[PDB]
C-alpha cells in the first residue's frame, strides 16, 4: 500500500559502529530512503536473472549477477550451503541479534568425506501426448435412536414403497398393516410421509403421491398402533393430496382425479376414527373444504378436491354444504356448453366436477324430493342433475328389487 | 429432542370434582344425587 | 438431512449438513347420529387421557399446500421430536 523502507532506528545503530555519537533524525531519514531505494533496484534486477534464466527460486547468484550489473563490489561468502540463523542477546537494556559464528579444526576440512562427482548434461526424449491424452509412462505425472434391527426394517419398508416393483410394495404395505410392534417407528413413518408429500412441490410426481397415500391407508388399518398422537402430521399431507392444484406433471393426461377421491375417502376415514369433541378434526376439515369451495378464484382441481372430500364425509354434509351452491353449476356450465376457448384444460376439469357433483347429489335428491320427479331436472340447474336424480331413483328401485 | 410432558386441561380439584359428581350421580344415596344434580344444574365453571 | 426422510432429501440432492356460519359445522348438523340409537341391541395422576396438544391447539391447516407455485409462506425441513407423552415408545 505504502512505500516501505528500512527503519530510521536501524541507522542510529549502524552510525555507532562507525563512531558517530549523535545523529539527528533528519539525517537518519535521509539515509534510509536511499538504502531502501538501492535495495529495491537490486531486488528487481536479481529478478531479471531469475526470469530470463528460468529458475523461479532467486538463488544468491542472482543478486551477485545484479551487484555486478550496478558496478558495486561483490559480497564474498554467500555461495556456501547456509541458512538464516540469529541469536538473541537480552542484556541489561540493549536488545540485539548476532550470528554466533563457530570454528572448526583445519585438518577436519582436509579430511572431510568428498561428495560424489557430478554428471554431465544429456538429452532425453519421451512422448508427452500421443494425439490426445498423455501416456502412462513414468516420465509423466501419475493421473431415541432406532436399533439396527428396526433401522434395517425402516430402510427396507420405505425403499419398498418408492416404486421399483409392485409385489415388494404390496408385501411392504401388508407388513405395515399387519404387524404388532411397529410403534417406536411410527414417528419416522409420519415424518417420511409428510416430507415426501411436501417433496411433490419440487417434483410433481403423481405416482409417488399415490404410493404415499397407500402407505397412509396401510398405516390406518393396523389394529395395534394408535395414530392419535401423530394424526396432526398425516392430516395436512392427505389434505395436500386433496386440495392442491397441480397434482400432475402433464396436467391433461395424468389422472390426478383418482388420487383425489382416494385421499378424500382417506380423510373421511381419518375423521371418522379420530374426531372427538376435544379434537374438532371434522369441523376444522369441513371448514377448510367449505371456505375453499365457496370462495371464487379457486381452480377446478381444488374445487374438485373440496367437493370430493365434502361428499365423502356423508349425507348431511352434502345436504347443508353442497345443495345451497347448486346454482354454481350454472357458473360451471357457462364455461362448458359455451366457451370461447375450447382447447384449454378447463373443460375436462369442469365436466369432471360436474360428473362428481351430479353423482353425489343424485341420492341427496332421492332423499328429499317426491317419488315422481317429473320435471325436477327442469327445476334443477341445467336439467342434467335432475336426469341423474331420476337415474338414482331407478338405481334405488333396482337395489330394493335385489333385496 | 423430546416434546415437553403435557398436562391435562383439568385441574386436580376439577378432576376430583368430576369423580365425586359422577360417583354421586350413579345414585347410591339420594341426597348425594340431588346435590350433585343441583351442582350440575348451577355450576358456572362446568364448561371445559 | 440424515434423519427420517433422508431418502427424499437424497433424491432431491440437497446437502447442507352463510354456509360458513358456525352452526353448519356443529356435528349435530353433519353427523348421521340416528345410526347410534340402539334398537333391540344384542385423581393425583390423570384419570382421563391427555390429547395431542398440536392437533387440539396447533394450526396444522397452515401445512396444507393449496397452490404449489403460489405458496403463501416458505416451509422448512421438520426435525423428529419423539414426543414422550405417547406410551408404547420406550423413551
Amino acid at each position: 500500500l505504502s512505500n516501505t523502507v528500512l527503519p530510521s532506528e536501524s541507522m542510529k545503530v549502524v552510525a555507532e559502529s562507525m563512531g558517530i555519537a549523535q545523529i539527528q533524525e533528519e539525517t537518519c531519514q535521509l539515509l534510509t530512503d536511499e538504502v531502501s531505494y538501492r535495495i529495491k533496484e537490486i531486488a528487481q534486477d536479481a529478478l531479471k536473472f531469475m526470469h530470463m534464466g528460468k529458475r523461479q527460486k532467486l538463488t544468491t547468484s542472482d543478486i551477485d549477477y545484479a551487484l555486478k550489473l550496478k558496478n558495486v563490489e561483490p559480497l564474498y561468502g554467500f555461495h556456501a550451503q547456509e541458512f538464516i540463523p540469529f541469536r538473541f542477546a537480552s542484556g541489561g537494556g540493549r536488545e540485539l541479534y548476532f550470528y554466533e559464528e563457530k570454528e572448526v579444526d583445519l585438518s577436519d576440512i582436509i579430511n572431510t568425506p568428498l561428495p560424489r562427482v557430478p554428471l554431465d548434461v544429456c538429452l532425453k526424449a519421451h512422448w508427452l501426448s500421443i494425439e490426445g491424452c498423455q501416456p502412462a509412462i513414468p516420465e509423466n505425472p501419475p493421473p431415541h435412536e432406532l436399533s439396527v434391527e428396526q433401522q434395517l426394517y425402516y430402510k427396507e419398508i420405505t425403499e419398498a414403497c418408492v416404486g421399483s416393483c409392485e409385489a415388494k410394495r404390496a408385501e411392504a404395505l401388508q407388513s405395515i398393516a399387519t404387524d404388532p410392534g411397529l410403534y417406536q417407528m411410527l414417528p419416522r413413518f409420519s415424518t417420511f410421509i409428510s416430507e415426501g408429500v411436501r417433496v411433490n412441490v419440487v417434483q410433481n410426481n403423481l405416482a409417488l403421491l399415490i404410493y404415499l397415500m397407500r402407505m397412509v391407508k396401510a398405516l390406518m388399518d393396523n389394529p395395534t398402533l394408535y395414530l392419535e398422537k401423530y394424526v396432526h402430521e398425516l392430516i395436512p399431507a392427505v389434505m395436500t393430496c386433496i386440495v392442491s392444484r397441480q397434482l400432475c406433471l402433464r396436467p391433461d393426461v395424468d389422472n390426478h382425479w383418482a388420487l383425489r377421491d382416494f385421499a378424500a375417502r382417506l380423510v373421511a376415514q381419518i375423521c371418522k376414527h379420530f374426531s372427538t369433541t376435544t379434537n374438532n378434526i371434522q369441523s376444522r376439515i369441513t371448514k377448510t373444504f367449505t371456505k375453499s369451495w365457496v370462495d371464487e378464484k379457486t381452480p377446478w382441481t381444488t374445487r374438485y378436491g373440496s367437493i370430493a372430500g365434502l361428499a365423502e364425509l356423508g349425507h348431511d354434509v352434502i345436504k347443508t354444504l353442497i345443495l345451497p351452491r347448486l346454482q354454481q353449476e350454472g357458473e360451471r356450465i357457462r364455461s362448458v356448453l359455451d366457451g370461447p376457448v375450447l382447447s384449454n384444460i378447463d373443460r375436462i376439469g369442469a365436466d369432471h366436477v360436474q360428473s362428481l357433483l351430479l353423482k353425489h347429489c343424485a341420492p341427496v335428491l332421492a332423499k328429499l324430493r317426491p317419488p315422481p320427479d317429473n320435471q325436477d331436472a327442469y327445476r334443477a340447474e341445467f336439467g342434467s342433475l335432475g336426469p341423474l336424480l331420476c337415474s338414482q331413483v331407478v338405481k334405488a328401485r333396482a337395489q330394493a328389487a335385489l333385496q | 429432542r423430546l416434546k415437553p410432558r403435557s398436562i391435562h386441561e383439568l385441574s386436580v380439584e376439577q378432576q376430583l370434582y368430576y369423580k365425586e359428581i359422577t360417583e354421586a350421580c350413579v345414585g347410591s344415596c339420594e341426597a348425594k344425587r340431588a346435590e350433585a344434580l343441583q351442582s350440575i344444574a348451577t355450576d358456572p365453571g362446568l364448561y371445559q | 438431512r440424515y434423519g427420517p426422510a433422508r431418502l427424499w432429501y437424497d433424491m432431491l440432492g440437497v446437502p447442507e449438513d352463510d354456509l360458513l356460519a358456525d352452526e353448519n359445522f356443529l356435528m349435530v348438523t353433519q353427523l348421521h347420529w340416528e345410526d347410534d340409537i340402539i334398537w333391540d341391541g344384542e385423581p393425583w395422576y390423570s384419570i382421563f387421557p391427555i390429547d395431542n396438544e398440536d392437533l387440539v391447539y396447533g394450526r396444522w391447516e397452515d401445512n396444507i399446500i393449496w397452490d404449489a407455485q403460489a405458496m403463501p409462506r416458505l416451509l422448512e425441513p421438520p426435525v423428529l421430536t419423539l414426543d414422550p407423552n405417547d406410551e408404547n415408545l420406550i423413551l
